[PDB]
RNA sequence: CAAGACGGACCAGAGCGAAAGCAUUUGCCAAGAAUGUUUUCAUUAAUCAAGAACGAAAGUCGGAGGUUCGAAGACGAUACCGUCGUAGUUCCGACCAUAAACGAUGCCGACCGGCGAUGCGGCGGCGUUAUUCCCAUGACCCGCCGGGCAGCUUCCGGGAAACCAAAGUCUUUGGGUUCCGGGGGGAGUAUGGUUGCAAAGCUGAAACUUAAAGGAAUUGACGGAAGGGCACCACCAGG
């Protein structure tokens, strides 16, 4: 929709990334 | 450097009896100062009103033109002077695969009042009518064109204009030409589209009393 | 001055709209069409010439011409918009439409919305030549 | 097509077509007897007629020419020939 | 109480009947406004009642029947609901430029493209809508979109390749 | 007739003692009251009359109350067409035709083919042998 | 109120005309195609050298009018654009005779597949409409015939192919006839002739120069361009 377009070029995207970083006996 | 419109003042601007809704509006009119009178700025003022405005259950796209020339005290007095179609009326009335038939007559009615009168016809489909276009040869719309020209111009040559307006308001000379035409192509939606005061006679102060009871 | 018209009752100015394409002319008159209350366009109210068209000059003025017949006593108005019309474009703009929005948020009660806009028969020739056009 | 017989044709295929396309042509008109409604004579019209028949005693209109067939007034009957 | 009707032409009236009821619920439930449609008149009435929610919203109410009437999708219209900064922009092919026959059909053909694409291409470019009449044609956007889509409509009517127009409406969006 | 928002939620359907029915589809209410048993609806009052448009075939003579199927049952051609019903509480049904010719004409149906989704509806509703734009093109 | 302009929408797979072209009403004038025809004449026909008539726009001579637009031109900004604006655009009477004046596609005749749309004329028919109109007529509906404008489909055949129901009936080559082309440039140029007030129109070379010029469709590389993913040998905050 125009509105949804509109809307997501004024928003920022976000969400997933995985960053891979990084007893008993 | 002083507001010019405390020296102006109001007019209360009301339709003629045959209306059963009788204020038409208020106008702003300068006050008289001894170079020029109240009263000579109102002798010629035109109003726009819509049909919808003066009755109550009718439809809105015809409207009139009123001339005003009468005042008398807190009292504006008008009178007829043409009426048209809305536009978006007209624009919507306009389709495609139809035949569009115009026709105008000059006429003098009973009491001077010169008029012109405007005419437009347009083409039915039929009931049954698979053929995506309605189309009315050129014969056939001479006819039409001089039917709908003879029974306007007989409607409103030998009439007075109470009863012209009277049929104005319902338009009851569309009626007649959808009727009377049938028999040549059924006309889908006439209209008298439009009136213009082309000559007015001598003022006479009797006969607006009579516009107003 | 509060024309002498009760409570419930109100009186009926009309309201040119000339949405030309260079700025907005709101101008409010009686309903006769003589008498005008005030007329505010777009370049009385910004400052430069990029934004006399703008939407945001239309809706200034409005609010404007609202303001003045507001501390008159009008408050109901018929809307007759009105583009450059003849050989030119035949439709009101947006600057139009924003000031019938401000109009409308300004208190005003809407009469009767009814283009205007001048259409010829067929008129004369155009600006451009055989070739031209706007951009 | 392919295989029809062009010397035997359908006799309805001969009447549907052209009077000039068929096997040999011939006229689709006819002569008819008028009998005038005011009298009880015989008048030999043709069908696509152009000029207006009168009657020989009642001097009356018979037919109206028109772009085809004639037409015959109301009241008078017709007989076609042969 | 406030009125306003809205034509409906008889290429409208079967678009109109088939999603009617994504036009009236948007009305119904969040501008709390009362609308019908005439089929003497053709006409779809909107008028204020009772349980009215932002009485200055009605006008809004109308745009939105009034995109849907210039062939604009009902979700772009309920953008224009939703959205204040939206405006709507109106002209003809031959209103800049006389063209005449077989050159108006080629002007139309250029602002489309092949499968539409290239009238797609200016709205992903410009965050506008577009629906051209049979000479007419209609923007829905904000200002600044609305000038930038005429822009590329009007350089491609003036005989600008669609190449050209492609290249440089993406490198002013860019900016 | 005048639709308000205090009506939207009065706008189902057609609205008009120990055991009931929430039937919805027109199928179930049409047998239900062919057999007379009482049938209920999402408000508290029963339902008194039921009317509704069915597919007829003019071919077969074969109804369908499948209200998106184009196709027939029995003879299988695209030869559904738009026919009303209506029944009541006592067991009555009475189903309208309609008198007109427009329907029922085979005027777009024959053109030749060449050798071998809802939108652009309208398009295909028009009949091929006719006047299309000449540079516009039927894919 | 006046002045000249122009006839929107309707306006189309439409109609008319020899083409160029043609759209406000009404009246007058004389033409015209198709249709219908158990009329008349009886080969009176087809094509064009010479020759003649018309021929968009611009342009040239004289009269009238100049609304809008507007070559040249004067200003302002940056060949593009804006303001003003001359000739012209408009009418009348004579010249000019040129266009992508296109179907980039002689004219007449015959044969060779299908479909249903449309414009006109004719014919046949259940039926609905002029508030169940009381027979006819106009408006629709179905079907047929003839000449048209114009589509879709086809392994008819043809073609270099795009494609064409003609651009088919062509090495199985002959229905009649007019104009016209012979590798690319020089060059539609020079000169001569002819027409024109002029601009120019019609006819029109050679010397020389060159191995190409061009047509039909199809992609494949082709710096690159628009979306994403990843990385402390990429970056933010840092050490
Ligand atoms: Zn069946």
């Amino acid at each position: 929709p125009l509105a949804d377009q509109i809307l997501a070029g004024n928003a920022v995207r976000a969400g997933v990334r995985e960053k891979r970083r990084g007893e008993e006996y | 450097v002083v507001d010019p419109f405390s020296k102006k003042d109001w007019y209360d601007v009301k339709a003629p009896a045959m209306f059963n809704i009788r204020n038409i509006g208020k106008t702003l009119v300068t006050r008289t100062q001894g170079t020029k009178i109240a009263s000579d700025g109102l002798k010629g003022r035109v109003f726009e009103v819509s049909l919808a405005d003066l009755q109550n259950d009718e439809v809105a796209f015809r409207k009139f033109k009123l001339i005003t020339e009468d005042v008398q005290g807190k009292n504006c007095l008008t009178n007829f002077h043409g009426m048209d179609l809305t536009r978006d009326k007209m624009c919507s009335m306009v389709k495609k695969w139809q035949t569009m038939i115009e026709a105008h007559v000059d006429v003098k009615t009973t009491d001077g009042y010169l008029l012109r009168l405007f005419c437009v016809g347009f083409t039915k489909k039929r009931n049954n009518q698979i053929r995506k276009t309605s189309y009315a040869q050129h014969q056939q719309v001479r006819q039409i064109r001089k039917k709908m020209m003879e029974i306007m111009t007989r409607e409103v040559q030998t009439n007075d204009l109470k009863e012209v307006v009277n049929k104005l308001i319902p338009d009851s000379i569309g009626k007649d030409i959808e009727k009377a035409c049938q028999s040549i192509y059924p006309l889908h939606d006439v209209f008298v589209r439009k009136v213009k005061m082309l000559k007015k006679p001598k003022f006479e102060l009797g006969k607006l009393m009579e516009l107003h009871g | 001055l509060g024309p002498q018209v009760a409570e419930g009752e109100n009186v009926f100015g009309v309201c040119h709209i000339f949405a030309s394409f260079n700025d907005t002319f709101v101008h409010v008159t009686d309903l006769s069409g003589k008498e005008t209350i005030c007329r505010v366009t777009g370049g009385m109210k910004v400052k430069a010439d990029r934004d006399e068209s703008s939407p945001y000059a239309a809706m200034l003025a409005a609010q404007d011409v609202a303001q003045r017949c507001k501390e008159l006593g009008i408050t109901a108005l018929h809307i007759k918009l009105r583009a450059t019309g003849g050989n030119r474009t035949k439709t009101p703009g947006p600057g139009a439409q924003s000031a019938l929005r401000a109009l409308a948020r300004s208190g005003m009660k809407i009469g009767r919305i009814e283009d205007v806009t001048p259409i010829p028969s067929d008129s004369t020739r155009r600006k451009g030549g055989r070739r031209g056009r706007r951009l | 097509p392919l295989a029809k017989d062009l010397l035997h044709p359908s006799p309805e295929e001969e009447k549907r077509k052209h009077k000039k396309k068929r096997l040999v042509q011939s006229p689709n008109s006819y002569f008819m007897d008028v009998k005038c409604p005011g009298c009880y004579k015989i008048t030999t019209v043709f069908s696509h007629a152009q000029t207006v028949v009168l009657c020989v005693g009642c001097s009356t209109v018979l037919c109206q020419p028109t772009g085809g067939k004639a037409r015959l007034t109301e009241g008078c009957s017709f007989r076609r020939k042969q | 109480e406030e009125t306003r009707k809205i034509p409906v032409p008889a290429n409208r009236y079967t678009p109109l009947k088939e999603n009617w009821m994504k036009i009236f619920t948007p009305i119904v439930e969040h501008l709390g406004l009362q609308i019908r449609f005439n089929l003497k008149s053709r006409n779809v009435e909107i008028r204020t009642c009772k349980e009215t929610k932002d009485v200055s919203a009605l006008t809004k109410a109308a745009d939105f029947v009034k995109a849907f009437i210039l062939g604009f999708q009902v979700e772009d219209a309920l953008a224009l609901i939703r959205l204040d900064d939206l405006f709507l922009e109106s002209f003809e092919i031959t209103d800049v430029k006389p063209l005449k026959g077989d050159h108006l059909s080629r002007a139309i053909g250029r602002i489309a493209g092949k499968g539409g694409k290239t009238k797609f291409t200016i709205e992903n470019v410009t965050r506008t809508r577009i629906v051209l009449a049979d000479v007419k044609v209609h923007i829905l956007g904000s200002f600044q979109n609305i000038k930038m889509a005429r822009t590329a409509i009007c350089n491609l009517i003036l005989g600008n390749p669609p190449s050209k127009v492609y290249g440089n409406i993406r490198a002013v969006a860019s900016r | 007739g005048w639709i308000t928002p205090s009506n939207i939620k009065q706008i189902q359907q057609e609205l008009e003692v120990r055991v009931g029915c929430l039937t919805t589809d027109f199928a179930m209410q049409n047998v239900l009251l062919q057999m007379g048993l009482h049938v209920l609806a999402v408000n508290g009052m029963l339902i008194r009359e039921a009317r509704s448009y069915i597919l007829r075939c003019h071919g077969c003579f074969k109804t369908t109350s499948d209200m998106s199927r184009v196709f027939c049952s029995h003879c299988g051609n695209k030869t559904l067409k738009k026919v009303s019903v209506t029944v009541s509480d006592d067991g009555t049904l009475h189903m309208h035709f309609s008198r007109n010719p427009k329907v029922l004409n085979p005027r777009g149906l024959r053109y030749s083919l060449p050798t071998p989704s809802t939108l652009g509806a309208g398009r295909r509703r028009l009949n091929p042998n006719a006047s299309r734009k000449k540079f516009v093109k039927k894919r």
